[PDB]
């Protein structure tokens, strides 16, 4: 199986875990629950070169929850450095995360991501963002909330790791779904679960979808 | 689990068990990996784990286990080094040194365990930062000595020196006190002569590629700070620009080095230095053309192929060329023998600019801007770059992005505008030719015609008026022809949209030709009936865009016209906007408002306003009559939607008309506020009958939209009102009566944060005129909103933000309102401000810090009166301590500057004797004690208890410095930053706080 | 003279209906809705079996977030907070591998899109009954 | 008919 270790680093609250969750399940987590040390999630993309597997090491950005810190970077084959375009301090700390990363990982492809571009009052202006230039990092404006460019970091890394610039994401095969045979024993159960679901309002009703 | 055995320190550490847990973590997966992860963290964070580091580094056979052992040691050295017995400090040094030596002597280990060696080297540097040179004077001499005995050791020494340079010069700012940083910088500077001699010898003689690369990597760091003489009075530039550009192994790092040399500090009067700067550029460009690729090579294709390190190299070449040329191209511009070099360098840049890579393009574009701006101003320069600029015109035109990437468009526009000034004939020719190839189909595509249209649109205002006039007629007629040619609505929609875009970018042309302007507008009105996807939005966008620029020509009566065109638009507005969605209709009405405001006859302006608002006013009158007769009719989702859209239409017109909107506001105001009340009762009734979930339903959300739009309308007008007497006498009292008690007496989930926002604007504009009104605002929103947001930092985010914006303006405009508060409520006010300090949310933290500062000022302005004296007695030390807390807790770094400002203001009050009464209780310190003395005493005690690991002398020295510096913010902040460094470790030097003076 | 020249599993299905939508899944333990995907929701009729399924993919990644038969036993119900959404129980969705039951909610750009979906959904159910 | 820009042409030739 073709798998690659990816480490995801950056200040606390920049949206690292939310970004990964969006890719894992499609959900958007509104709540900020700080990562403790690291969380490892397998993530597979289907491409015209077959499936590629990212073992994403989603690390803690808060110092008090740092865990093994640069110990997590060992044998990483790629990385994402995250910051928050609504928080200048998170960009100011990008060189620090980069420093600690490349000291352990001397020659890996790295993406720099400015997250939360969905928020009106952007603080890290596009023209301020130049750190990636001399360090040969790929940069993307992203938003885990609006999914702006949310696929780009993995598509770029996949192309670098596979060594194919023409690699593309493709549609995973869609098996024929099975015919239904509902259980009359669970009819009261499902009706109960359905009642709760109907009376629980969908979130973000003001969104376009 | 069994893995958890390593967490028991009473028993000897089982190294085999450690390696298993580590292996499980790094190479394992799932639950096993997770458990192991949590075990390792607990192990690492054990404050006695460092004592077992030597065992691991000696007896482990897992390099990851050793890495973690070094991390554990790093923590110790960084934070508790000076706490150790002296024997342990010596012991740890000898162990780390000995470990590095042995790894370098083993060629197998040296080559296969680079990660562990690098980590060990970094750990050594952490010791150096503590011990060198004062307790390790022989380190550099011995380093240089040992370098000659082995290539492996020499190489590793270059890594150690690289990291040392980084930690001292690149990353010391926030990790050391000013004094310690300066000490280490001076120390390295003192001994660099020796270091450079070694580095140069290796580069001049060495043949080991890995050794040379490591040496060049270290040189890159040195170039950040070393004297220019080391680079220019030695032969090293020759070596960098010739020898090391030929081998790909050293090429990448060498190029990075030469980029930094292009940033070295130089004198610009020394002709010998100037020749050297020319020479290494000449050599470098020569090596590229001979060893890498000729100037004619297709770099776009090369980059896209992405072979090996080609992309990074082309990125680095772009950085080198742009960096060097932005600083030194003048050196190449006079000497005719240097002309080919100059142009070849720029031709490489032209080729690099064709690469499909957004961020690289922005890098080259930044340089092009630098160039053409210079050619635009500097005499006798532009003729040199004529062929370069001609090529650049095509590159930028062909890569023009959508204007609406916004930043990129503006940058492209700016460069292309300069290029148009530099040669207007060439620019025109390129664009017309580009357009001709759209028409013959050779380059026709939706993307390509769009790109070209954005490019053509971007240079409006560059040509003189008559020149501009001839150009646009040509383009539009050409575009008009292109439109005919194409078949199918898909294709014609695209071209038609681009026609309207270009025309909208040339208002000067529109203003000079009324008949054409009229025809464009009437054509836009036709498009408002076209349901083809995007066409109606395009029509409305273009309409208001043209109006914003040409409004004067709509408001006057033109020649051979019976009336101003604004009348004609209004007369038929129902038909024109009949097929538009509500949001598009509002844009249309807003555009009309822009025109009407240019009518300076008040009677005529109001007539136009009444006529514009005829449809919404009639709809309004009807539903006000119906919905009041039957409040149940107001439950109809259709009526609620109609009502909201009427108010939204008023908001749209008020936005463009501002003060001039007042007559229309007067028409609806009283009935509007009654509607606000009626809707409010319905919302409350629904919540009562259905519960809080009612607030989620389409019915109630629709109702609250009416309330929010009403608030928005009032806020919009008042923010722009010029007659404040009318605002106060007519608008404010009915407004407050309508919104305040409703806000106060609704349950939290039914309260509209927009109420707070509206009140903020009211206080902002006329707060000084309605002192009793401000009091009423506070009484109605202060305590009940505070109770919503003071249980956590996340709930009711909008209320939270608007709440402190409101308090801020009240504190600014009507401070007297806070003086009228009863003691208990004023205490809540102080609590609320400190609560804001503790937010990580910038939209709250900043205002909280500003309110605190303004409040202290407000109190200061009162002078020696009972209220100010009681304020200081009650709240001075609360603000001092709370400010200190957020300063030092490492979770509010973003607010540091404003925190420091507030703290400085507070300390300066005492040391200017601006606090009349004693800050201490009568029994606390002896009678006659100055507030100055007591402040130092209070603060010393506060910091002793909060930071017990600091010595009394550290605290005393810190406070003495901080106190002395309470007039100089920059120095004051420096002292605070030094303190933040010292609390992170044990045994900080108290004399560090003498750094300033 | 001859010159030698130089050297998804949806294929068997018809698209009955296509609409942009956002799909939610009810987390009964957390008692909240969670987004599963946004993209084109398609009603696919198999040419061989004539049975109609919902197939929905996420934008860009094209990953499946819904794949199940539009069973005639299912019933679209309104959500309390929306006039452009439907809630229904699905007992066999294979978007993420093994068949599993979900309480779905699907939201659309407008009420009329939601109402058209409702119409098509019921029509598709009639196809599957036969 | 909708995208017939002849009106624009005539006005521009009239210049
Ligand atoms: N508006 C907006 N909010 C986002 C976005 N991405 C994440 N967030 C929010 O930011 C907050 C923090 O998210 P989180 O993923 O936990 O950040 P983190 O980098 O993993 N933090 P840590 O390093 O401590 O584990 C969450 O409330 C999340 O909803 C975004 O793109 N836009
Ligand atoms: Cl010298
Ligand atoms: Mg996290």
């Amino acid at each position: 199986q073709v798998q690659f270790k990816l480490v995801l680093v950056g200040d606390g609250g920049t949206g690292k875990t939310t970004f990964v969750k969006r890719h894992l399940t499609g959900e958007f987590e509104k709540k900020y629950v700080a990562t403790l040390g690291v969380e490892v999630h397998p993530l597979v993309f289907h491409t015209n070169r077959g499936p590629i597997k990212f073992n994403v090491w989603d690390t803690a950005g808060q110092e008090k929850f740092g865990g093994l810190r640069d110990g997590y970077y060992i044998q990483a084959q790629c990385a994402i450095i995250m910051f928050d375009v609504t928080s200048r301090v998170t960009y100011k700390n990008v060189p620090n995360w980069h420093r600690d990363l490349v000291r352990v990982c001397e020659n890996i492809p790295i993406v720099l991501c400015g997250n939360k571009v969905d928020i009106k009052d952007r603080k890290v202006k596009a023209k301020s963002i130049v750190f990636h230039r001399k360090k040969n990092l790929q940069y993307y404006d992203i938003s885990a909330k609006s999914n702006y460019n949310f696929e780009k970091p993995f598509l770029w890394l996949a192309r670098k790791l596979i060594g194919d610039p023409n690699l593309e994401f493709v549609a995973m095969p869609a098996l024929a779904p099975p015919e239904v045979v509902m259980d009359p024993a669970l009819a009261a159960q499902y009706e109960h679960d359905l009642e709760v679901a109907q009376t629980t309002a969908l979130p973000d009703e003001d969104d376009d979808l | 689990g069994s893995m958890e055995g390593i967490l028991d320190f009473s028993n000897d550490l089982d190294i085999a068990l450690l390696d298993q847990v580590v292996s499980t973590f790094y190479q394992g997966s799932g639950v096993q990996q997770k458990q192991a992860q949590e075990i390792l963290t607990k192990f690492q964070d054990n404050p006695d784990a460092w004592q077992k580091a030597d065992q691991i580094l000696q007896f482990s056979t897992n390099p990851q286990s050793k890495f973690i052992a070094l991390s554990i040691l790093d923590k110790l050295i960084t934070r508790k080094w000076k706490l150790l017995p002296n024997d342990h400090r010596i012991g740890i040094r000898n162990f780390v040194v000995g470990m590095i030596i042995s790894m370098c002597q083993d060629d197998e280990v040296f080559k296969t365990q680079k990660n562990l060696i690098n980590k060990s080297d970094l750990t050594l540097v952490q010791i150096l930062k503590q011990e060198w040179p004062q307790n390790w004077p022989e380190f550099i001499p011995e380093l240089i000595g040992s370098s000659s005995s082995s290539v492996n050791v020499c190489e590793n020494n270059m890594i150690v020196l690289k990291l040392l340079s980084e930690e001292v010069f690149d990353f010391s700012a926030e990790q050391m006190t000013q004094a310690k940083a300066l000490h280490l910088k001076n120390s390295m500077s003192k001994e660099f002569e020796q270091i450079f001699k070694l580095c140069f010898q290796v580069l001049e003689q060495g043949s080991s590629s890995s050794l040379i690369v490591a040496t060049l990597e270290s040189l890159l760091r040195y170039l950040h700070w070393i004297p220019y003489r080391y680079i220019y009075e030695t032969n090293i530039l020759e070596l960098l620009s010739t020898k090391f550009m030929t081998s790909p192994d050293t090429r990448a790092i060498t190029l990075k080095c030469l980029t930094e040399v292009s940033n070295l500090k130089i004198p610009q009067d020394n002709d010998l230095i100037k020749r050297q700067t020319v020479l290494f550029f000449q050599n470098t460009l020569q090596q590229i053309a001979t060893s890498v690729m000729p100037v004619t090579a297709d770099l776009k294709a090369t980059y896209a192929n992405a072979n090996g390190n080609d992309q990074s190299f082309l990125q680095d070449l772009a950085m080198f060329l742009t960096t060097y040329l932005a600083r030194n191209r003048a050196l190449l511009e006079s000497d005719e023998s240097l002309r080919e070099l100059l142009l070849n360098a720029h031709q490489y840049l032209i080729q690099l600019s064709k690469i499909e890579e957004r961020e690289l393009f922005k890098t080259t574009l930044d340089y092009w801007h630098n160039l053409v701006a210079d050619l635009f101003y500097e005499p006798l320069k532009k003729h040199i770059y004529e062929e370069i600029c001609s090529q650049l015109r095509l590159v930028i035109i062909e890569n023009m992005v959508r204007p609406e990437t916004i930043q990129l468009y503006k940058s492209e526009r700016e460069v292309l505008v300069y290029l148009t000034h530099l040669n207007v004939i060439d620019t025109e020719e390129i664009m017309i030719s580009k357009l001709a190839r759209q028409i013959d189909g050779s380059e026709w595509s939706w993307h390509n015609i769009n790109t070209l249209s954005w490019a053509i649109g971007s240079i409006s205002g560059t040509m003189s008026e008559d020149t501009e006039k001839r150009f646009v007629v040509t383009v539009i007629k050409d575009l008009l022809g292109l439109c005919e040619q194409k078949r199918g609505k898909d294709n014609k929609a695209v071209v038609a949209s681009d026609i309207m875009y270009v025309v909208g970018q040339y208002p000067r042309f529109l203003k000079a030709h009324w008949n054409f302007l009229r025809t464009v507008i009437l054509k836009l009105f036709e498009f408002m009936h076209e349901t083809h996807e995007g066409v109606q939005d395009m029509a409305c966008d273009t309409f208001i865009k043209i109006v914003q620029k040409c409004k004067y020509h709509f408001v006057i009566q033109q020649p051979r016209e019976s009336e101003p065109f604004i009348q004609t638009i209004i007369r038929d507005i129902q038909k024109t906007t009949a097929d538009l969605q509500p949001q598009q209709v509002h844009t249309f009405y807003k555009a009309c408002g822009i025109i009407i405001s240019e009518e300076r006859s008040v009677a005529e302006r109001n007539r136009l306003l009444s006529d514009l608002m005829q449809l919404p006013n009639m709809a309004w009158d009807t539903i006000v009559e119906q919905s009041t007769a039957n409040p149940t009719l107001l439950l109809d989702s259709e009526t609620v939607k109609i009502i909201a859209n009427i108010i939204k239409t008023n908001v749209a017109v008020c936005t463009s008309m501002g003060a001039d909107f007042y007559p229309q506001l007067g028409h609806i105001y009283y009935n509007m506020l009654q509607l606000y009340r009626a809707v409010s009762s319905m919302i409350s009734a629904q919540v009562a009958a259905e519960g809080l979930i009612a607030t989620k339903t389409p019915k109630v959300r629709g109702l609250r939209t009416i309330k929010k739009e009403i608030l928005k309308l009032v806020e919009t007008y008042i923010s722009k009102a010029r007659n404040l007497d009318d605002v106060v006498k007519v608008l404010v009292e009915p407004l407050l009566n309508a919104v305040l008690e409703d806000y106060m007496n609704n349950v939290p989930d039914a309260r509209d944060a927009e109420v707070l926002n509206c009140m903020t604007t009211v206080v902002e504009k006329v707060g000084h005129m309605i002192p009793q009104g401000v009091i009423l605002i506070l009484q109605s929103v202060f305590e009940c909103t505070l109770d919503m947001i003071n249980k956590d930092f996340t709930e009711y985010p909008e209320h939270r933000v608007e709440f402190y914006k409101l308090l801020k303006v009240i504190n600014e405009k009507s401070f007297a309102a806070f003086l009228e508060l009863p003691p208990a409520a004023f205490k809540l006010f102080v609590d609320a401000i400190c609560w804001a300090f503790k937010h990580n949310n910038r939209d709250v933290e900043v205002n909280g810090l500003q309110i605190a500062l303004d409040l202290v000022k407000n109190i200061e302005r009162m002078g020696n009166v009972p209220f100010a004296n009681e304020f200081h007695k009650n709240y001075f030390f609360i603000f001092v301590s709370e400010t200190f807390f957020v300063l030092t807790d490492s979770d509010h770094k973003s607010g540091f500057s404003k925190q420091a400002l507030l703290l400085m203001k507070l300390i300066s009050l005492v040391y200017d004797n601006k606090i009349s009464v004693p800050l201490y209780q009568e029994a606390e310190v002896p009678q006659g004690t100055s507030n100055q003395v007591y402040l130092s005493q209070y603060l010393a005690n506060m910091l002793s208890n909060a930071f017990p690991h600091l010595t009394s002398e550290q605290i005393a020295s810190f406070l003495s410095a901080l106190t002395k510096q309470c007039k100089d913010l920059v120095v004051f902040k420096g002292t605070l930053r030094d303190f933040l460094v010292q609390i992170k470790e044990v045994g900080g030097d108290p004399t560090d706080y003498l750094f300033a003076e | 003279i001859h010159f030698e020249p130089v050297v998804t599993m949806e294929e068997d299905e018809e698209v009955l209906y296509k609409v942009r939508a956002k799909l939610f899944r009810f987390d009964a333990d957390a008692k909240e809705w969670k987004e599963r995907g946004t993209g084109d929701c398609k009603f696919l009729k198999n040419k061989k079996t004539n049975k109609v399924r919902i197939l929905m993919r996420r934008d860009k990644t094209l990953k499946i977030c819904a794949n199940h038969i539009i069973a005639p036993e299912y019933t679209l119900k309104p959500n309390v907070g929306s006039d452009r959404s439907w809630v229904y129980a699905c007992t066999a969705d294979i978007a993420e591998g093994e068949a599993e039951a979900f309480t779905f909610a699907i939201r659309f750009g407008s009420k009329e899109n939601a109402d058209k979906f409702k119409e098509e959904f019921e029509k598709a159910q009639e196809i599957n009954k036969k | 008919r909708t995208f017939d820009m002849h009106s624009l042409e005539s006005s521009l030739i009239d210049i």
